[PDB]
């Protein structure tokens, strides 16, 4: 058999990488953690370093917090009880607010008020978090795609819990934090709204999750195919194109009509999966709030 | 009809079968012997998708549906109005999918590359088989297959997920869920990254690969690297594949109840099986 | 309804999605050509995209795309057919010429450069604090060609500085000769590295550097080429 190039043949490892400073402030930086033979036969295997920052410990902070408010409440319901802990951690479930107080932070703890608190505290970790990789882009002097495809979840994560409750005049709309409960909720969120795949947007969502599915894979296993052309060195292939990405785009002209470029490829990647979360937050916001039933809905449009 | 840097690389050989015969170009499609194969296969199953569709009475593309042979049927044959037509189809299917990946293969001895594209697509190839091929017959009648239609099959995917209750709890959808929304954020990820580098803000200059490192360990502590990524991204497709096709497959066979129910193994466990308190 | 106006203002944005992204992946290679090389008739539904210019690092000036395309070498290959879309045969040695599966790109004569201008791809001998951490040490195993016959050893690993990661395996062949092989065209197994898309009496063909410190952007893709082409054009041998 030939070589496949999935894990390396061979390490090779010299002195930890600081990485390049720029406009980086070098005293949030950590110091370079270990060096993971395991991690190495797959991809590099430096740990570390990493940037902290003020809005990387608040984000980390707050993120804490919320998955320790979250279990506060599943002890609570375990009696304290490791054994029951345990047993029942996927049954265990920190719902919203009943319906009753609709959207105020008045309910009481032990029915919605500890939902309040916690989301409050992911609220928090997640923005601050976007923020930090926009920020840690800015510092190196690179452009903001990886923010603006943040955003692109953030999007959908902000429909389901703030976004839709609002609209719809109570917490009780949202997510509940717990493994089973929430696709529980998610099961419920369909048959109440006629069937989600009446839904044209969920339709769409599903398509490009498919199709992220697709892509890269046929994206990876391309760049493998030609790594032994040094193909993976994507950046000079831009700059200066190389046997490697002209027989990458020929395999695909020849097979299907059409090709793309070495920067192009990435173009379509950055859409194909940011349209995912993209379609599908239009498609949950107006469930509940325009179409009630998306069967309905389906027979008159 | 060429890429500026095309000729050089349209040379002879590379074809599996036939040696010359098929070896050309018609535009930018490359043909070969399966080049051929699929076209036939192709156009035999489009003809007999119409064909299907005079016999339920329609031309329109969202209520045509080649239904498959009822439970009735066994694995045996059927008549083509009554799910022969699913069959045949389903052959010619099959047929135009493998010789495509076939094809495939004589494209890249040609190019002299890697067969990872071909190997990537025998898994799709593979979820595709394990619907309308290996769990019908492994429970007996190609009535639990799916119906080809645009609509009618997503029924299919609703009425027999629902059939074993919230599908959701079935442990290898689970797995193949996570892989699923993994690759997609990993998809989107590597791609703003390469994107941030070679698209750097207004006037600076391209930046290198050591910036796309160094901004990944800034943000959490660590970096695949450009070969790491690439093959990341191959396997995380491709698992959320296989492990697609394995929640199928144990479905209807080594398990047939509820999925929520397989659950209790684990709450019934001697050491808290009895303790009270909690949900159980 | 809301629904309505939102599903087809999404359609509509997705044709300009698809034609924004078909347009920046026609910035290079074309326009397309006929077989002679002139400009094709017929260029397809979509125009050129208007140039972009990337600024190079490094003072390695810059590129514009889309430009003019040029091979800036020559093509060794002659007609089959009276007609378009049939096989250019070779009319020298396809492996030297450089076509087909062997074919490189006039790619610049320069090394890559890591993040701070210094040379990307280093022999390990000069390179400082490298060694190898994990799997079987190639460097003194002998190297089979194909054909089961030894065509050297290796004495040294070439590799990636900033990334860290074995690229070339520095041979040298029976007349003290050295040349590189791509890491990913290589088998280092527990005795021997094996080579099989080339056969002992081809090493000595594989293109060679010009200085013993660095490789070339170009020479990487002769190189490379060079290995790759063998799979087809070695096997009366392998
Ligand atoms: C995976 C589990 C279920 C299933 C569940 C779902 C669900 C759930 C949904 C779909 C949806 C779709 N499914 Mg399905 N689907 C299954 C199996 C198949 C098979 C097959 C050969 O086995 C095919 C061809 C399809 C095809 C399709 C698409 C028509 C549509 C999604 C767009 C998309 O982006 O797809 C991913 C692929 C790409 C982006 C690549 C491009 C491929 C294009 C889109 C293919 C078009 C094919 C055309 C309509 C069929 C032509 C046949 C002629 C004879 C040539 N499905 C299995 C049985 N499918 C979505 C929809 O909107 O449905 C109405 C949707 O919500
Ligand atoms: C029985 C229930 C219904 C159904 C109900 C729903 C409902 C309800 C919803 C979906 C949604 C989706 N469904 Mg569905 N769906 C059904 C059947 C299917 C089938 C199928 C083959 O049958 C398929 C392929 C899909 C596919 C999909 C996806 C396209 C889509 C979610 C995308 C995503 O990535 O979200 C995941 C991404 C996010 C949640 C993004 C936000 C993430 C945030 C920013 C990160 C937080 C991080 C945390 C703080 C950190 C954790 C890490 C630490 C290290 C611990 N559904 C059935 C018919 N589906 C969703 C959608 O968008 O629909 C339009 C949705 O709301
Ligand atoms: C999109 C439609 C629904 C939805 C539908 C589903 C469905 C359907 C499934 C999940 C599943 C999961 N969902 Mg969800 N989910 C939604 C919204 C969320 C919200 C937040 C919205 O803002 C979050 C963080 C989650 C988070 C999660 C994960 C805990 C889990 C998937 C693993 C994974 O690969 O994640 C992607 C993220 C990463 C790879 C990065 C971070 C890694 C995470 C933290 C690992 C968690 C491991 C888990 C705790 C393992 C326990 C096993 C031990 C042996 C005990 N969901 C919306 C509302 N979710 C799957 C599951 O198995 O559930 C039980 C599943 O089948
Ligand atoms: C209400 C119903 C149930 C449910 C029931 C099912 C059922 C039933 C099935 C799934 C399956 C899947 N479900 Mg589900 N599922 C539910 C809810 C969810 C949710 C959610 C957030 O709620 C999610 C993320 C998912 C996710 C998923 C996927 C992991 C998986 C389908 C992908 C796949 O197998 O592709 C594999 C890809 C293929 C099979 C396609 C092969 C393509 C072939 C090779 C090529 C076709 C080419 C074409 C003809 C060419 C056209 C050419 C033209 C020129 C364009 N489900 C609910 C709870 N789900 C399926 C699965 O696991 O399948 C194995 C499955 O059978
Ligand atoms: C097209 C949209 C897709 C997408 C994209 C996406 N996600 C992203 C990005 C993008 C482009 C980021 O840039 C961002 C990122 O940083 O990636 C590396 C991120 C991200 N996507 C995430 C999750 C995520 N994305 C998902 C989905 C998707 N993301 C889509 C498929 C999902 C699903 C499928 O549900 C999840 C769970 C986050 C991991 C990450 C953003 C991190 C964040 O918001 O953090 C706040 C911080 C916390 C909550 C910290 C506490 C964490 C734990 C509760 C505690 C345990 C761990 C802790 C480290 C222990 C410390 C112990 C001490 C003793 C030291
Ligand atoms: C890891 C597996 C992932 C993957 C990979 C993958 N797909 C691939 C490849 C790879 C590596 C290719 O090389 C190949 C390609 O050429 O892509 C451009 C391809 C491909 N993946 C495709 C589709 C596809 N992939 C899917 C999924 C996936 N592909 C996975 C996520 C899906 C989903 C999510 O359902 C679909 C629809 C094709 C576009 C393309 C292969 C094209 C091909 O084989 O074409 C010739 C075949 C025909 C002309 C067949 C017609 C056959 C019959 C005569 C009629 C149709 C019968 C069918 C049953 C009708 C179904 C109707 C539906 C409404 C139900
Ligand atoms: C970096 O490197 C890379 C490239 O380039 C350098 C690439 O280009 C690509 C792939 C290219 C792209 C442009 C990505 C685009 C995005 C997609 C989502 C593509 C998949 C989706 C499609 C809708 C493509 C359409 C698919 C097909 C199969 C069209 C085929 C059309 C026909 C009419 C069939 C022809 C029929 C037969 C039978 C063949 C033989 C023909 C005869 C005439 C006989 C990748 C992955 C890559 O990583
Ligand atoms: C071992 O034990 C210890 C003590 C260490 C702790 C263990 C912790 C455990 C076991 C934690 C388990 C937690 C789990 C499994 C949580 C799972 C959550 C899941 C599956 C899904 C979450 C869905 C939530 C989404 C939809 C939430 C969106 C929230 C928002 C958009 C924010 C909401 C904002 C509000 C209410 C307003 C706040 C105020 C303003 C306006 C700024
Ligand atoms: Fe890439």
């Amino acid at each position: 058999a030939e070589y496949q190039n999935i894990f390396s043949q061979v390490q090779v490892r010299g002195p930890a990488d600081l990485g390049m400073t720029e406009d980086v402030n070098l005293a949030n930086r950590s110091g370079v953690g270990p060096f993971s033979t395991l991690l190495g036969w797959f991809g590099n295997a430096q740990l570390g370093p990493i940037y902290l920052g003020s809005l990387g410990v608040l984000s980390l902070f707050s993120g804490l917090m919320w998955f320790f408010t979250i279990g506060i409440w599943f002890w609570y319901q375990a009696g304290w009880n490791p054994a029951v802990f345990l047993r029942d951690l996927f049954f265990f479930s920190l719902e919203p607010p009943a319906p009753e107080y609709g959207l105020s932070f008045a309910a009481p703890l032990k029915e919605g008020g500890l939902w309040l608190i916690a989301s409050f505290f992911m609220f928090v970790a997640v923005w601050s978090w976007w923020g930090r990789t926009y920020l840690r882009a800015q510092a190196l002097g690179m452009g903001k795609h990886t923010a603006w495809a943040f955003l692109s979840a953030i999007w959908l994560w902000m429909v389901l819990g703030f976004i839709r409750p609002i609209l719809m005049g109570s917490w009780s709309e949202a997510v509940p934090y717990g493994i089973f409960s929430h696709l529980d909720w998610t099961n419920n969120f369909s048959l109440v709204h006629g069937n989600l795949f009446y839904n044209p947007f969920h339709g769409l969502s599903i398509a490009f999750l498919y199709g992220s599915a697709l892509l890269f894979a046929m994206h990876g296993a391309t760049i493998l195919a030609v790594s032994r052309f040094g193909g993976e060195r994507e950046l000079e292939q831009i700059a200066d194109r190389g046997t490697a990405a002209e027989r990458a785009a020929l395999f695909w002209r020849w097979t299907m009509g059409f090709n793309a470029t070495m920067e192009g490829i990435h173009r379509w990647a950055i859409w194909m999966a940011v349209l995912v979360t993209l379609t599908g937050g239009i498609g949950i916001l107006l469930s509940g709030t325009v179409v009630d039933n998306w069967y309905v809905w389906g027979q008159n449009h | 009809a060429l890429l500026s840097f095309e000729r050089k690389y349209r040379v002879p050989g590379g074809t599996l079968v036939g040696g010359n015969l098929f070896d050309f170009w018609v535009g930018p499609f490359y043909v070969g012997f399966f080049g051929v194969a699929t076209f036939f296969f192709a156009a035999l199953g489009i003809i007999l998708i119409a064909w299907s569709a005079v016999l339920q009475g329609t031309w329109n593309p969202q209520l045509i549906s080649v239904y498959p042979p009822a439970l009735e049927y066994g694995l045996g044959g059927a008549p083509l109005a009554k799910g022969g037509l699913w069959q045949i189809i389903t052959i010619c299917a099959t047929g135009a999918f493998v010789s495509w990946a076939l094809r495939e293969v004589e494209i890249c001895r040609k190019l002299g590359i890697g067969y990872h594209i071909p190997f990537a697509f025998a898994f799709a190839i593979l979820a595709y088989l394990t619907l309308v091929l290996f769990r019908p017959v492994m429970m007996g009648a190609w009535g639990y297959a799916f119906p080809y239609g645009i609509w009618t099959h997503l029924d299919w995917v609703s009425n027999t997920g629902y059939t074993y209750g919230n599908f959701h709890y079935n442990p290898a959808h689970m797995i193949a869920i996570s892989f699923f929304f993994t690759n997609a954020l990993a998809l989107a990820l590597h791609g703003a990254l390469v994107l941030s580098a070679a698209n750097p803000e207004k006037g600076k200059l391209m930046r290198t690969p050591d910036h796309e490192d160094t901004f990944f360990r800034d943000l959490v502590g660590y970096s695949i690297g450009t070969l790491g990524i690439h093959r990341l991204g191959l396997l995380l497709s491709l698992s959320a594949v296989f492990f697609s096709a394995l929640c199928m497959i144990i479905t209807g066979t080594i398990w047939f109840d509820q999925w929520v129910d397989w659950w209790q193994w684990w709450v019934k466990l001697p050491w808290w099986a009895n303790i009270p308190g909690g949900i159980n | 309804d809301l629904a309505s106006l939102a599903i087809y203002s999404f359609w509509i944005f997705l044709a300009g999605l698809i034609y924004y992204l078909q347009t920046e992946n026609m910035r290079e290679g074309y326009p397309l050509e006929n077989e002679d090389g002139t400009p094709a008739a017929n260029q397809g539904p979509f125009p050129l995209p208007k140039p972009k210019t990337f600024i190079l690092p490094h003072g390695r000036g810059t590129l514009t795309v889309p430009g003019p395309e040029s091979e800036d070498r020559p093509i060794a290959l002659a007609r089959t057919a009276v007609s378009e879309g049939f096989p250019h045969a070779p009319t020298g040695d396809p492996m030297k010429d450089g076509v087909g599966p062997a074919s490189w790109v006039a790619r610049r004569d320069l090394p890559e450069l890591d993040g701070h201008g210094h040379n990307k791809i280093k022999p390990m001998k000069a390179a400082a604090g490298f060694h190898v951490s994990a799997g079987k040490n190639p460097i003194g195993l002998p190297v089979r060609g194909c054909d089961l016959e030894i065509a050297g050893k290796v004495v040294d690993i070439w590799v990636d500085i900033p990334e860290q990661m074995a690229r070339f395996l520095e041979v040298e062949l029976k007349d003290g000769s050295t040349r590189l092989l791509p890491m990913q065209m290589v088998k280092v197994q527990s005795n021997r590295v094996h080579v099989n898309a080339l056969s002992s009496d081809l090493f000595a063909g594989i293109p060679t550097i010009k200085s013993p410190t660095e490789v070339t952007l170009l020479e990487e893709d002769k190189i490379c080429g060079y290995v790759a082409g063998g799979l087809m054009y070695a096997a009366p041998k392998r």
